[PDB]
């Protein structure tokens, strides 16, 4: 039969009725007098749902262009399909109906950056939520920017002092690298980042204006009460004048959580482009990858491993590559990134964890087994790498850091032999007790950053045996006794001269002999 | 802006075009003109091959298909509704959806013309007192004030009686199923009693 | 919609002729004036509907056999694996970049053939049978199917006669018969090709001592290796005499 | 009450579709 | 002659040409973009539309932006003029030392050589 | 050197190390250079990282 070829329809489109109704409703003779909705610069919402709106129209919209619904909520045009535009929603999608108008704004996504952003608890879109008014001394730059090239960078030289003894000796961090703090839940990651912020408050009042570090903390997917406690803490220490709090919490919409580290990186790149130094902590980057996974899976993109999209490596790559040490022709600024990736029961062979480990230079693996051994911070010293190495390590700390690494390397292999109490060797016992001295030396209470000169003196006093006479159980207070009972001149000249000179290593060699240790 | 409501709701993406077509042609009161035009286009697709080549071939460019459907439908007193419909359906290659947009349009118009079909299938040719007594018993199955038509078919398998085919419900008042339900009712008692 | 309300349009139901009468005289010059922007319609031929990643979906081809070597108009051959309701999904033997949306596909009437026989003994062919060593085309050879049926239960006898491999562990522990499917499994860089090439060289050595019926002629199938590894194996077999 | 009285379009388990005019 | 963008999804751009499609692996230049964007045709979609992968970011692409074909794969400046320079993926100097001297301009997509033209010399 | 998809920082380190060791020569002695760097580092979208 000749009718069978036209039996079943072969559609090249889905919203065919939406194209037919733009040509049949003018065929009514009474509806030719401007009875047509324009779709050149406007757009009608076809289907809302789950924080995803699909908009018919928007012919002149750009990919990644921030559009605005007529309800007031904004949105980012992400999928530019052949017959509609898949628009994510930056807020609650309860305010959107089918048939609402979408007014595009012509702007790729913008956040207020500048010197007036300091101390402002803002979202991943730019609105402050701390209740201190709008942003005043700011300017509106792009969210997604191109990373600096190969000309625009120089070598990572100057160190970024953390204040934590387990990381400033073993895993040193220079001003301009990307150092990952990877661990499990409740292992000390956010606390290490907060100590890295509070040490900048302790440091910035001793250095000039060109050497100050302005922190930016990006809380993605956390609670609102956690960011409230952190704002209370940074105000109680007074470090809010150096800190920007970008906060897209768990109540906030999924594209806000997706764009929070990008917004924070744009707010922290202002100090990098103006010769200052910046420090950004993309806290809970795995929750940002989860928010991007949800935003893509509702946008009908084909999923891959662990139902993530393909370009989720690119998602963290183009975010982390904006952290660099610029050359002197471009201002000499720096941005030191600190991603935080949570693993689940130690599976480091996951997808997002391997991607962020493959991107970043260093890694700080905090383990939940050594957290409950009393070793706080729970730094696994074997797996932690720092690929600047001794190029940006503090001099003086470099004189003892090789000894610390080698002695802890022997103490890591002396294990599985200490469970036989009569099996004395008198040489593996010496390194076995020396490793306990060095391990319990590197403990710190939280929210207590130690300056780098006192760290160098305190680890010098332990790698040279000046706390070797005490027991293994009293080194947490003998450390404080060694810090207090020495002359204040030793730290005062060690911070200034830059290294342990031969004109100092005979002074504090004897100043450790006039100390009182609580054990003999 | 102000479209008259369709008498019965329908399915998506091919019935929606028929819903919009009935709404627009009911705003213009050309509801039986465009049905005749769609019937003419169905038979016009049946006649020639150069027109069904505009709907089954995937290598025709959309420019020549749009210009052919415009330059053919320029004349011959065609309605504005059918002209703009075929322009919009040829711009997107949806000419093969004509055969199943017109059926949903016919269902819509049959809902409006307030006329429901039926089919009575019988064994003998019906006489005029058989027919006027058939209409009173078959009208009790419709549910409002309608115009239920009575079609006739003849099939020798029935041993008298009638079976009504409403295309959605079936009333088997035949004797061939009466004796078929009779012989089933006896054998459920002989196994028991 | 259903089929019951769609079959009933096969009978004419217009009850007016003010459209089908006039435009039936207009349609033929209307399709004459766009004769240039057409392509000639394919019924028993094949036109490429789309192409991607080495897979071309070919509209047309009404009489291909499932598995028939189709040949594009670019000179590259194909193989109609899946036959859909409206199009043919063929594969592309080689460069997919020389196939555009709109090419012509001619079927050859050949379930995929390879040149077999005595003349291909000593030749390096690709996966389609065409020689790549480059000493002329194949002589004294004939085409046969690549997907012949395996012989059945009556057509086999018991594996008795032994295939000496020349390896001591193979001939001492895991002895190979002369009709035995035997897997050489392992990890990467463990010597699986080593056992393979040792077996081949030993069948060369034994073929010059057995009288003319126990002569076993090896065949090597290199799938997915380097061109340099196959060239190294060719130089090795030529310097041995295999 | 023609407007603001929708009808159930389709039902897939605990998921009900209502279609409105 | 010139086609327009039909669909932008991620780094993948579907370009719709009306007549004489470019080949697969062909290089396409988007005209009107801020940064010089180059598309490479990955496959033909099937309705006079190719599906390209973008070399630069697709942030700022409009549906309907005119895309012109170059009739060839990605052509890079090659030769003695490139020594000491840092080339891009599309062959642009990113070492900020000016334009590249051109011995020859070669397309980056080509064949594996042959089986015959090999060296078994370890 | 076709640096495919690594960090930009090590690419800049390689460029400075070959500046100072005498492999890449800038200025008018550019003809004596014996290395062409090609960089497709992590910042670029995956078409560039796939074709560098
Ligand atoms: N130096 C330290 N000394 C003693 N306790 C510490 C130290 N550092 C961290 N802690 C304790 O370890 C816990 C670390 O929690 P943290 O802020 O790391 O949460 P998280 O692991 O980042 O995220 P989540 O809450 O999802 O697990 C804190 O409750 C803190 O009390
Ligand atoms: N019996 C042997 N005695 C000495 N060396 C051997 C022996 N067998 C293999 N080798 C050596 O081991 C190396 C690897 O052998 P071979 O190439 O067969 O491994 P393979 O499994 O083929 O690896 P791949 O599959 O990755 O090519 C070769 O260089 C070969 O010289
Ligand atoms: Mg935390
Ligand atoms: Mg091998």
């Amino acid at each position: 039969k000749a009718l069978d070829e036209l039996r079943k329809p072969k559609f090249s489109s889905k919203y065919l009725i939406q194209h037919v109704s733009q040509k049949l409703i003018p065929a009514v003779k009474e509806w030719e007098k401007s009875y047509q909705p324009p779709v050149i610069h406007l757009g009608r919402v076809l289907s809302v749902g789950d924080g995803i709106a699909r908009v018919y129209g928007l012919k002149s919209v750009q990919a990644g262009e921030l559009v605005c619904f007529d309800s007031g909520v904004k949105g980012m045009a992400l999928n530019l399909q052949a017959d509609h535009v898949g628009v994510v929603v930056f807020g609650n999608d309860s305010v959107i109906h089918q048939g609402d108008l979408v007014y595009r704004t012509g702007q790729i996504v913008n956040v207020p950056i500048g010197p007036g952003t300091l101390g402002r608890v803002t979202d991943g879109l730019g609105q402050p939520i701390d209740g201190k008014g709008p942003l005043t001394n700011v300017r509106s730059s792009l969210v997604e920017v191109k990373a600096p090239g190969i000309i625009a960078r120089q070598s990572v030289r100057e160190p970024l002092f953390t204040g934590v003894k387990a990381v400033d000796a073993l895993v040193p961090i220079g001003r301009g690298q990307r150092e990952l703090i990877i661990g499990d839940r409740q292992t000390g990651k956010t606390a290490v980042a907060i100590d890295a912020i509070i040490h900048q408050k302790n440091c910035n009042e001793q250095v000039p204006k060109a050497q100050r570090v302005y922190c930016v903390y990006v809380a993605v997917g956390q609670k609102r009460s956690t960011v409230a406690q952190l704002v209370k803490l940074f105000t109680q220490t007074g470090a809010m004048r150096y800190t920007i709090m970008v906060s897209a919490t768990a109540s906030d919409a999924a594209p806000l959580q997706f764009l929070a580290p990008y917004s924070g990186c744009a707010m922290a790149e202002y100090f990098r482009d103006t010769g200052k130094h910046g420090l950004i902590i993309y806290d809970d980057l795995s929750k940002q990858s989860v928010a991007y996974r949800q935003m893509s899976l509702l946008l009908r993109r084909p999923p891959g491993r662990e139902a993530f999209p393909g370009d989720v490596f690119y998602l963290h790559s183009r975010l982390l590559e904006r952290a660099a040490k610029l050359s002197k022709e471009l201002g000499g600024g720096s941005l030191t990134a600190f991603p935080v990736i949570e693993t689940q029961a130690g599976d480091v062979s996951a997808y997002i964890a391997t991607n962020v480990i493959s991107i970043t230079d260093g890694q700080i693996f905090l383990e939940t087994e050594l957290f409950y051994k009393g070793i706080r911070p729970a730094l696994n010293v074997g797996l932690s790498v720092s690929r600047v190495g001794s190029a940006a390590q503090f001099p003086g700390m470099k004189q003892v850091a090789g000894t610390l690494k080698l002695e802890l390397a022997q103490y890591r292999e002396v294990a599985a032999f200490a469970q036989f109490g009569s099996d004395l060797d008198a040489a593996t016992q010496y390194v076995l007790e020396r490793g306990a001295r060095l391990t319990e030396m590197l403990k710190q209470k939280q929210f207590a950053p130690i300056p780098i000169e006192r760290q160098t003196v305190a680890v010098y006093a332990a790698t040279k045996g000046f706390l070797d006479k005490v027991r293994v159980q009293d080194i947490v207070a003998a450390e404080e006794a060694v810090i207090s009972q020495v002359n204040p001149a030793v730290f005062k000249i060690l911070k200034a001269n830059g290294k342990i000179t031969p004109a100092l290593d005979a002074h504090l060699k004897a100043e450790l002999r006039k100390v009182k240790l609580p054990g003999a | 802006l102000k479209l008259p409501t369709a008498p019965l709701q329908l399915s998506g993406t091919s019935a929606q075009i028929a819903t919009l077509l009935w709404q627009v042609a009911a705003k213009e009161n050309q509801l039986d003109k465009v049905q005749d035009e769609l019937y003419q286009f169905i038979e016009l697709f049946k006649q020639h091959s150069e027109l069904r080549r505009l709907a089954t071939d995937p290598f025709v460019p959309t420019l020549v298909r749009t210009k052919i459907i415009s330059s053919v439908l320029k004349d011959s007193g065609a309605s504005e509704i059918t002209k703009k419909l075929f322009e919009a359906l040829a711009d997107e290659g949806a000419l093969s959806a004509l055969l199943e947009v017109t059926v949903n349009y016919e269902e819509l118009m049959l809902a409006h013309k307030k006329e429901v079909y039926c089919t009575v299938i019988t064994a003998e040719p019906l006489d005029k007192l058989e027919r006027v007594e058939l209409t009173k018993k078959a009208e009790k199955f419709v549910d409002a004030g309608f115009k239920l038509v009575m079609q006739e078919k003849i099939d020798k398998k029935l041993l008298g009686g009638f079976v009504i085919e409403f295309s959605d419900r079936r009333v088997d008042m035949s004797t061939a199923k009466k004796v078929e339900e009779f012989n089933n009712f006896v054998n459920k008692l002989v196994l028991s009693i | 919609a259903d089929a019951k309300a769609l079959d009933e349009l096969r009978k004419p139901k217009f009850s007016s002729k003010y459209l089908i009468q006039h435009v039936s005289q207009k349609l033929i010059p209307a399709v004459k004036e766009w004769e240039k922007s057409y392509q000639p319609p394919v019924i028993h031929l094949g036109r490429v509907l789309s192409v991607g990643d080495g897979i071309a979906r070919v509209y047309g081809l009404k009489s291909v056999q499932a598995g028939e070597l189709v040949c594009f108009d670019s000179g590259v051959k194909g193989m109609a694996l899946n036959l859909q309701a409206d199009h043919v999904g063929v594969v592309v033997f080689g460069n997919d970049s020389v196939i555009h949306q709109g090419d012509l596909v001619y079927r050859t009437g050949q379930i995929v053939n390879v040149p077999i026989g005595p003349g291909t003994l000593g030749r390096v062919t690709d996966g389609l049978g065409q020689p790549i060593d480059g000493k002329g085309p194949l002589t004294n050879v004939r085409s046969s199917l690549v997907e012949v049926k395996a012989p059945g239960i009556i057509a086999r006898q018991s594996v008795r006669e032994p295939l000496f491999t020349g390896v001591k562990a193979v001939d001492a522990l895991v002895p190979i018969g002369r009709g035995q499917r035997e897997l050489i499994i392992g990890d990467r860089q463990t010597g699986k090709t080593a056992v393979a090439i040792d077996a081949i060289i030993h069948q060369k050595n034994c073929n010059e001592q057995v009288p003319k019926a126990q002569r076993v002629y090896c065949v090597y199938v290199a799938v997915g290796q380097k061109r340099s590894t196959v060239a190294q194996l060719v130089k090795l077999f030529t310097q041995t005499g295999a | 009450p023609a407007i603001d009285a929708g009808y159930v379009s389709q039902v897939i388990g605990p998921v009900v579709d209502v279609r409105f005019d | 002659d010139a086609g327009y963008v039909s669909q932008v999804i991620g780094p993948v751009v579907d370009v719709r040409f009306d007549g004489e499609l470019p080949s697969i692996l062909s290089s396409l230049e988007v005209e009107g973009h801020s940064v010089r964007l180059v598309l490479e045709v990955a496959q033909h979609m099937g309705d006079n539309t190719v599906r390209c992968i973008a070399m630069d970011s697709t942030d700022g692409l409009v549906r309907g932006q005119k895309v012109v074909d170059t009739g060839s794969p990605i052509k890079v400046p090659v030769g003695r003029g490139t020594l000491g320079r840092i080339m891009n993926v599309i062959g642009e100097p990113v070492d900020e030392q000016g334009p590249i001297d051109a011995a020859d301009i070669w397309s980056i997509h080509r064949e594996a050589p042959e089986f015959t033209e090999q060296s078994t010399e370890q | 050197f076709a640096g495919v998809g690594e960090r930009t920082r090590e690419g800049n380190d390689l460029y400075r190390e070959m500046i100072e060791s005498g492999v890449i020569k800038l200025g008018a002695e550019r003809g004596n250079s014996k290395c062409t760097l090609v960089y497709g580092q992590m910042n670029e979208p995956p078409g560039a990282r796939a074709r560098v």
